[PDB]
């Protein structure tokens, strides 16, 4: 997210989606992996 | 070539002669066949559809990396006549040519054809042994003659004439004999589908006569196209242009019909191998010390291998020949270049010559894989020889004109000698020596510039 | 042909991955390296070149 | 360019074209789906002169080539019935002729032994058939350089669902096919948009899927999507939508399986680790140490 | 994630039976210029989402900077 907010405000929308667009699946994946880590945390506090 | 050839006639054909050509469907189906795949797609794509189509949607349909044969179809159609733009609401729609898609959906489905196909009366003739014997007959007469053997038996005076008016056969009457050339050697080079057609585009190129509906000849041609061979049809179905055509394609050797002024006549082979193409005879051993042995029964090849070779001995399977240097010079100054004699030398090249190229190439790339060379069928000594023979027979070339010169003063030779380059018809110049040369059929220009 | 005393007969883990349609190249999991398609892994979404 | 066989696997079987006319308005659209073949047939003929075509029908109690017609049917005869007219291109005419007579053969045929209901179809037997003329073809090689090309007309008209005995022989005919670089082409004229072998098939040997719905306007799919010769396959892209996701059906629920479990002996595909600690396919005994190893939960602090 | 009787199977191959007999009209197959309007429009936009899939499929050429 950092490195998405410094090409936005480096470059100005015109690239950071494109930016955005390379690196989404390695993001959506680590945002799996932490969704996952969460659900188990949570099925094993309560 | 074959489809090149038929295709630039058909561009060359003027609108409404290509319009009233897609009346009948067997035109319409084999001049479908002779269109490039993309081309031949979009048409059966565009057939069955009555609404229109653009282009957009043909070019979503084309793959990136099949956008030039995609824009040699859209020109071969375009120039061909089939497909009709129309420029409303900003889209240069496309629609198939009216003629063309309902002659070739009546082909395609069956229906109204007006007999474009012929009819059949069940009754027929041996194909192998009467209708390709005929067939073989007259085409192997019309080529001795052409080729010059003595033969007891010549072809009919209205493919002499023919002959004799086309672009290859020359003839004099002061030795009073006919010559072949170098299109005659080439046509002899190619195979005789495209010899067939070339010998109809050029009689279709000297039929001018009011006798000779175009429309109806190009009909006949394309139906003779479509039948079949070994059952019969009749002439009752046919104009009279159509009639007396079907005798002249009788004494080519293109149809066989029992006896002159018959109802039914019978399609050869011929008349299907017109359409496309489907040890070998006449293939042939050259040796180093130019001896030739070539594997031969047919008098058709013997007599070609004649025209430069110094034929000596004859068996059944294969004759005596030799290269020499006569030989070469008689078909030289018949016009017969060395490459086409080379052409004809690698295409009835013998399948041991081919092994031992291989064999040869085989050692040259596993001593020196950084060079790549050319498969040598044939020895290269015997083949440098030919191109010297054609250096001897060509030291000397002559340009016959005018040259300018006793100019005392240099600024009007430079004048003229830049005016003669400027209108390309000059072929030397030098102010040294104050000459200026120009051709014959430029001479008249630089003539009139001059008195005038 | 394996012999019959071997008793290593188990499940093995597997999923079978979803092939990516995308107009935008991507970088792969596997090599870091921008890929246009790929296969999205079923259990993590990750995605692969080949399989 | 060059020419190609063009081998059609039609599957006509009366128990989904009557479910096929129930469930639409009109009835007969066996006629038209037949009529539609034999103008895209004579369509593929027209394409090329020396190019070929080849039928099979793959009807209740097995398979019957239809185009050209059994080799005892040439010796024995010839009966030549008036259903094409005769006025038409003889070299379209007696390929019509004979598929529409072997047509009319195997109606009365299987109307003479239509108390028998089988629940076996028969048109992976007929595509595995239409492979074995393809290589007997190109092998034969009477025509130098021929390609070749499949074209599937099935009907699913909502009655028949996914037939899993079905699975093994059409990735047999897929790999087949890809050895051959012939493709296979798929038309389902049938209710049901999803047919997830043929989608494979069509996708892994690189043809084309259609799906339609109603048997009219038939020919201008063929003529517009199914008219691709193998010639000009690479230039011409494809528009066969819905991309298959090349997944499979577990053995002992039936659903679609995403992350899984096979078998290491006889690659059974389970979604599920199986009761009984036994392999359903292949009756093998799992290693109780390893399965708890698969059935294992994450970790996670508390 | 409608069983069809024999006497009406029957009864449509009957039906398929003389319509085969009586005329095979293959001029029939040509459509009434709107369903193939349709039929062409659906084709189109498949080609069209094909095409935009694979117009483009060593890594490849980036807009960023290196
Ligand atoms: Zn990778
Ligand atoms: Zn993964
Ligand atoms: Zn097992």
């Amino acid at each position: 997210n950092e490195l998405f907010q410094d090409v936005l405000n480096g470059d100005g929308e015109s690239m950071s989606n494109t930016c955005t667009a390379y690196l989404k699946p390695v993001l959506n994946s680590i945002t799996l992996a932490t969704h996952k880590y969460d659900e188990y945390f949570n099925e094993y506090n309560n | 070539s074959l489809k090149h050839s038929v295709t630039q006639y058909l561009e060359e054909i003027p609108q409404q002669v290509q319009n009233r050509l897609y009346t009948s469907p067997a035109t319409c189906l084999a001049i479908y066949r002779i269109l490039p795949p993309l081309a031949k797609f979009f048409i059966m794509a565009m057939v069955f559809n009555e609404n229109e189509v653009p282009l957009l949607d043909l070019d979503k349909w084309v793959n990136s990396n099949g956008k030039l044969q995609f824009q040699n179809a859209i020109k071969s159609m375009k120039s061909l006549h089939l497909l009709i733009p129309n420029k409303s609401s900003g889209t240069l729609m496309i629609n198939l040519n009216p003629t063309f898609k309902i002659s070739l959906r009546n082909a395609l489905t069956g229906g109204e054809v007006q007999n474009s196909f012929g009819v059949v009366v069940e009754e027929n003739v041996v194909s192998l042994d009467l209708l390709d014997e005929y067939s073989a007959n007259k085409w192997e007469t019309i080529l001795h003659f052409m080729v010059g053997t003595p033969l007891a038996k010549i072809p009919s005076e209205k493919v002499l004439n023919l002959l004799k008016h086309s672009k290859l056969m020359e003839e004099v009457n002061s030795t009073g004999e006919f010559k072949i050339t170098n299109e005659g050697f080439q046509f002899l080079l190619q195979e005789i589908n495209s010899q067939l057609w070339t010998l109809l585009l050029q009689y279709l190129k000297m039929i001018e006569t009011s006798k000779m509906d175009l429309v109806d000849v190009l009909h006949f041609i394309f139906m003779l196209g479509a039948l079949e061979v070994g059952k019969a049809y009749k002439i009752d179905a046919l104009s009279e242009t159509q009639r007396i055509m079907l005798q002249d394609m009788r004494d080519y050797g293109l149809v066989f019909q029992k006896h002159s002024n018959d109802s039914i006549f019978y399609p050869t082979k011929l008349a299907l191998m017109l359409t496309s193409d489907t040890i070998p005879d006449g293939s042939l051993i050259v040796e180093t010390n130019f001896k030739i042995y070539s594997y031969s029964n047919s008098p058709l090849q013997i007599a070609v291998l004649s025209l430069f070779v110094h034929l000596k001995a004859r068996f059944v399977n294969m004759v005596l020949g030799q290269i020499t240097r006569e030989s070469i010079r008689r078909a030289l100054t018949n016009g017969i270049t060395a490459d086409q004699i080379i052409a004809y030398l690698e295409t009835h090249a013998h399948p041991q010559m081919r092994r031992l190229a291989e064999e040869k190439l085989e050692k040259k790339l596993e001593l020196d894989p950084n060079c790549k060379e050319p498969l040598q069928v044939l020895p290269p000594t015997v083949v440098d020889q030919i191109r010297l023979w054609q250096l001897e027979l060509d030291r000397v070339i002559t340009y016959e004109g005018s040259l300018y010169s006793d100019f005392e003063t240099s600024q009007e030779y430079n004048l003229l000698s830049k005016y003669a380059q400027d209108i390309g018809v000059l072929l030397w110049k030098d102010d040294k020596k104050k000459k200026f040369f120009i051709s014959k059929e430029g001479n008249s220009q630089v003539l009139d510039f001059a008195k005038r | 042909p394996v012999n019959k005393i071997n008793k290593g007969f188990t499940l093995v883990k597997m999923g079978f991955p979803t092939r990516i349609f995308e107009d935008t190249p991507t970088f792969c999991s596997c090599h870091s390296k921008l890929v246009y398609g790929g296969y999205f892994c079923p259990n993590c979404h990750s995605k692969v070149c080949s399989l | 360019e060059s020419p190609s066989l063009l081998t059609v696997i039609i599957e006509i079987a009366p128990k989904l074209w009557t479910t096929f006319d129930e469930e639409g308005n009109e009835k007969g659209s066996i006629i038209k789906v037949l009529e539609a073949l034999i103008v895209f047939l004579n369509a593929h003929l027209a394409f090329n002169s020396a190019n070929k075509v080849a039928v099979i029908a793959a009807y209740s109690q097995g398979i019957k080539y239809l185009y050209p017609e059994s080799t005892s049917a040439l010796k024995a005869s010839r009966s030549d019935l008036k259903i094409i007219n005769s006025d038409m291109y003889r070299r379209f005419r007696n390929v019509d002729e004979t598929l529409v007579e072997e047509i009319y053969k195997l109606f009365e045929l299987e109307k003479k032994q239509i108390e028998q209901n089988s629940q076996r179809s028969t048109l992976a037997g007929a595509m595995s058939a239409g492979l074995t003329y393809v290589n007997r073809i190109s092998k034969e090689s009477v025509t130098t350089s021929l390609k070749s090309r499949l074209l599937v007309l099935t009907c699913g008209s909502g009655s028949s669902k996914d037939e899993i005995f079905q699975y093994i022989p059409i990735m047999n005919c897929i790999f087949s096919a890809t050895k051959m670089k012939c493709p296979i082409d798929v038309v389902k004229i049938g209710g049901s948009k999803e047919s997830t072998f043929l989608q494979q098939t069509t996708d892994a040997t690189n043809g084309v899927y259609l799906h339609v719905e109603s048997t009219e306007g038939l020919i201008q799919y063929l003529a517009t999507a199914m008219f691709i010769d193998p010639s000009l396959r690479p230039i011409i892209v494809k528009p066969n939508h819905g991309s298959v996701d090349f997944r499979t059906s577990c053995y002992l629920t039936g659903r679609v399986v995403a992350v899984g479990f096979i078998c290491s002996v006889c690659l059974c595909v389970l979604s599920i680790i199986p009761p009984g600690n036994k392999c359903p396919a292949c009756d093998s005994q799992f290693d109780e140490h390893v399965i708890a190893k698969l059935k294992r939960k994450p970790v996670v602090p508390r | 994630t409608l069983k069809v009787s024999n006497q009406q199977m029957l009864q449509q191959l009957s039906l398929v039976m003389d319509n085969l007999i009586n005329k095979l009209d293959l001029n029939q197959v040509v459509p009434n210029n709107e369903v193939s309007n349709k039929i062409n429009k659906r084709v189109i936009t498949a080609i069209k989402i094909n095409a935009k899939q694979a117009k483009h499929n060593l890594e490849v050429k980036s807009t960023l900077p290196i």
